[PDB]
């Protein structure tokens, strides 16, 4: 059978990619259905080669690339919104690649990704990257301390907390490390007493 | 067809199987009579069946219970032993009112418990909650954290805010499609 | 063909097998009945199956626990030996309740066993805990280490945070690629 | 054709083998029945073998605990021989959880046994911890050594981390090697 | 039957390298794959000879070498992202050789390494390796100690550490001996109290 | 063919031979059943043989351990006969772990066993620790004594690493030639 | 059969060396794979004569007959990484040996050793062996004090120390000792209280 | 059966030294094999007559020699490295003999040895003789005390030692014993306390 059939009963969980290297990827969404779809590609009921690509996962795969080939790169994710043109967010202030380099960097990692048709890297500002995380910060009551450093931050949130402090941390934090990754932020949300 | 595990309970089986139709393998429920069910997967997925048990620990062992420690069974019991499962049988009857909340699918609710109120000489120290529960989708679920925190404070002898921890949950993403048979 | 160990639980078999599914060896659990489970590896994949038996100690012991030693098979049982099958049921309850959380998959939680409240005249000393978690893929697992020490703390007498002690980790990952076949 | 060991346990033969067929000579396991095992190995190969029975003071004594001195068959026990018995029971425990942690295979854990809390009107002394933990390859072998004295600390009474000594090591080199038959 | 099939199913985990020395070479990504791999060559199911080469093991097999026939040579690591070109790390400021005898270097570390095409030996300064593992260490608000020497830096840790900072801490030794190795920077991650 | 020694048992056969095949004289271990093994050497090293046999004090006694001199067959023990049961008991268990620590094939491990711990008023008095040890070939075996100095440290009450006395060596050259039968 | 396939089934931890004595060698290369080979050549399965040759072994080989026909000579180890021709380290510092005796050394030293084709005595000072064994015990943060004498140095370790200086210590000093050998620099690992 | 047979199975722990007193010496190499090859010449499966000849019973047994003919003759050891030619270490500073008497000793020495071809009278210093023992001494850190006499010189190492100095000692005085005999200097390891 042809693999949009052999995976679950409904089909937009799964976005088929047709790839490069003579392969086929499969973009799960989040952590479970991608040993959802990798259970398929492991019991052998798809005659061909196929992949289960995550956007969790093939993150942390090019940042083991990424930290090799172009080490003291200053970037923040790769997200998979739109899997055939993914989106590589890239540092603005703390880059001194010019342009030259940029299609340099974006035909490599086109390379790494046989899915992606191009890939956009983006640059933004990381004042905003650490506004966002501390706009949202003191908008979720959270009594916390900016230790700022070049190349990074870190809001720690010590403290004897209460329960709704411990909950609102928690969803804030999965919140913005989904958007801007950990690389520029650090969230130290430890818990001491008096 | 190659089994997994049998003589299990009619607790434990219908939990090992949600447990691998939830990771994309059908697993078949096959009665015993008076041995116990017995839970048989395909011959494909019988490697990703036996990751899964090892990975979950199941067969789950039953709900230890406080009381079951210390039974009605001995015709004497010591003043510290009927506290204990006098304590038992309250949180026992929390998490079976947690439940009935709106909202609310599953609670564990634990006691500090006192065992030394009359042994020192000391005064009973104050009494500590902690509340699990697992919510539907689309709760405000930073606002029940204050309903169950208010519902468990008078429910006790002196506790304070600061000693009822509430760990609340959504529920997972739910698991409506069928496994799939392996083809061959 | 040939044996491993035979006379197994249903405990120790499924997990001697995933050990050795996930070294690329298969082994054939075979049922004997009232004797017990028993699994036949293939003889050129003899040699590596009885060194991972000795290397990962199988088979497994079954899971120790602290009331198993003080039974309530004994019509009278000293005070030191309910405060110790107490505190056992407690942390049997704990990790019953951790495995419910989101993410958790497996837990074990100590207790520090107090044991001479009543000997000497020394007030109780102070609660110490332990627990372990094993977490899904993809969780951000420097941040449920606060949960649990904020689950672990109001679920005792007075505990702080210094005598919690947390050490969590991912699963392994996932053995999903059935072992195969040797050859001859 | 020509025995070495017989009436053996299945502890100590899955053992035994795997010694010597670490050391290039292969053994037959010879099953015989309500007897136990008895291991065969050839005859030129007989003289190494023989050799590391010797030296490795095979077949193995089954593993010592505490609590097998101090049983539960006794009905009336002294409370030094319920200290012993729940002391060893937490030690069978945490072993049981150190092999549950990423990274170890094998754990011996042990306490410093308490005996004289209520002999002399001495308080009890520092409980000293000390623990082997045998871990896969590749791992930071430098950095577990804190996770251990973290996790071991606090679980127990009072102890401190110049206490608590934990010697870990890595796995020897995979024998996956078959030994090979004689020719003659 | 051909190696690539009498290994696992699912065929992406082992990349099979055609090798110079008569012999196939199976590139096994952790330590747990080459257990995997390392059994379908030794039950004996695959006629030709082949290895299973580790990028862990493969970086302490060549240091075996590399400090007997070039000793007092400052280098971090081999990458082998690209197994048929790996990457040698070598440091920019603590050398003497020129280029002269780079090429000497690299052309035999291609004759250790069979699979290898070329040994690309790049030289990176050994400031960013105490820098990036000074940025990343702040980063993770852990209270360390700097003690500086000539080819080599330690960044003690000690004191009462809690649960977080030691998860931290440990996620991030393990991420920064993966890039950088231990042979500059090592970490000390002791643990007593007051 | 003629009779050396009979009626030995299985640990004491296999030890008998161990020494005769390292002395060039080639030993026949015969089973006789219900009676125990019986070890005949051949006519021209008979001589040879018995000069062993006395030498090394073959057959050997079994391990002598203290727990073996103070039964679970009393019915009542004298708290001095728990003591030595359980110190027996520690140092059995010490013995087992330094075999499972990475170098080590043997141990033999020692207590300072106190006894007048309540008979006298004086306080108990410093443990006194002693290890032997046999490693492989090729060890740092100046390296690994404190290993073992650290491991025996925190695993007691209060000893010093002047009480601990690690006297370790490596094992003998390989015994791998047969010994060779004499032509006549 | 021949010697190449009675040994394992894997075929590359055993070096086999054709000799020049009317024999065959085999290179082992640690202490468990020796007993492998040795118990091959023990059983009786092999028709000719052969030994098993060990890097530890044939170092303190020589090192009984060098203590004899070449006292009061200042060395290092053979380094047996390629074994058909080993590297013998000499003392650069201490040896009053002109280039006249040295072929006479190697020459020798070459009948010691039949696999051996030519034993390369190459000279190295002995400021960078104690260089390298107190700038790697400092990197490890070790507490030590050396001790000069001529001909040797002494760092030794004492104090009461904890569980992971007495693990960070013997992972540096099996480095060490299976590079530069014992016997110019002693490490003394003591281990005392307050 | 010709004896090279009669011994193991693997042949080169045992050299085989054709006499010159129509008989045949058999050179074992420590303790134990002595008490090997003994047991083939005394079961008699051997038709001539063959001695075991071993390097520590034949240094003792010329020294039983050597005491009665030549008294007051200051010397070390014999070395039975090459058994067919060996090497008689003899004291430079404290003999009066001179190359007169010289061959008169070695040709006295061949007569006693049957299976050695010359044995080679060499002169060392015993200045280096309490030197190596010194040099080696201080570089165990043992704690001793030098006691000169002429003819001899003691090393008293007293004290309450702890568990690795008892160890470094004993791996030392047996490494020097072989060497140096036990003749000029005597190493006392006694183990007294406070």
């Amino acid at each position: 059978a042809e693999l949009d059939s052999l995976l679950g009963q409904e089909k937009e969980r799964f976005q088929v990619l047709p790839g490069r290297d003579k392969m086929l990827y499969v973009a799960a969404q989040n952590e479970r259905d991608t040993l959802w779809a990798r259970q398929v590609l492991a019991r052998g009921d798809y005659d061909k080669n196929a992949r289960v690509i995550n956007e969790n996962e093939e993150n942390k795969r090019i940042s083991i690339w990424l930290d090799t080939y172009y080490p003291q790169l200053a970037y923040y994710r790769i997200h998979f919104d739109e899997p055939r043109k993914p989106v590589f967010w890239l540092s603005r202030q703390r880059n001194t690649m010019s342009k030259k380099e940029l299609e340099v960097l974006s035909q490599k990692l086109r390379a790494l990704m046989p899915y992606a048709d191009s890939v956009n890297i983006t640059l933004m500002d990381d004042v905003t990257a650490a506004g966002q995380a501390e706009a949202g910060l003191k908008q979720q009551a959270l009594p916390y301390s900016r230790r700022n450093h070049k190349g990074g931050v870190t809001f720690v949130i010590q403290g004897a907390l209460d329960d709704v402090e411990i909950l609102r941390a928690r969803q804030f934090v999965d919140s913005y490390y989904r958007t801007w990754g950990g690389r520029y932020v650090q969230f130290a949300i430890e818990l001491k007493d008096d | 067809d190659k089994d997994l595990l049998k003589g299990l309970d009619q607790e434990q089986a219908n939990e090992v199987i949600a447990v691998l139709q939830m990771h994309n393998i059908e697993a078949n429920k096959i009665d015993s009579g008076k041995l116990g069910y017995s839970i048989t997967v395909a011959e494909p997925d019988f490697t990703a069946a036996v990751y899964w048990i090892k990975t979950y620990q199941l067969p789950p062992r039953p709900r230890v219970e406080i009381a079951q420690m210390f039974p009605a069974d001995s015709l004497v019991s010591s003043p510290r032993a009927e506290k204990a499962r006098l304590y038992s049988a309250i949180e026992q009857r929390l998490e079976q009112s947690l439940q009935t909340m709106e909202g609310v699918l599953s609670a564990r609710v634990h006691i500090s418990y006192d065992i030394d109120a009359g042994e020192n000489g000391r005064p009973p120290k104050p009494v500590h909650l902690s509340a699990l529960a697992v919510y539907e989708r689309g709760s405000p679920l930073a606002h029940q954290i204050s309903d169950i925190k208010r519902f468990l404070k008078n429910s006790f002898a002196d506790v304070d805010y600061d000693n009822i921890s509430v760990v609340l949950s959504e529920r997972s993403d739910a698991q409506l499609q069928a496994p799939g048979t392996p083809v061959k």
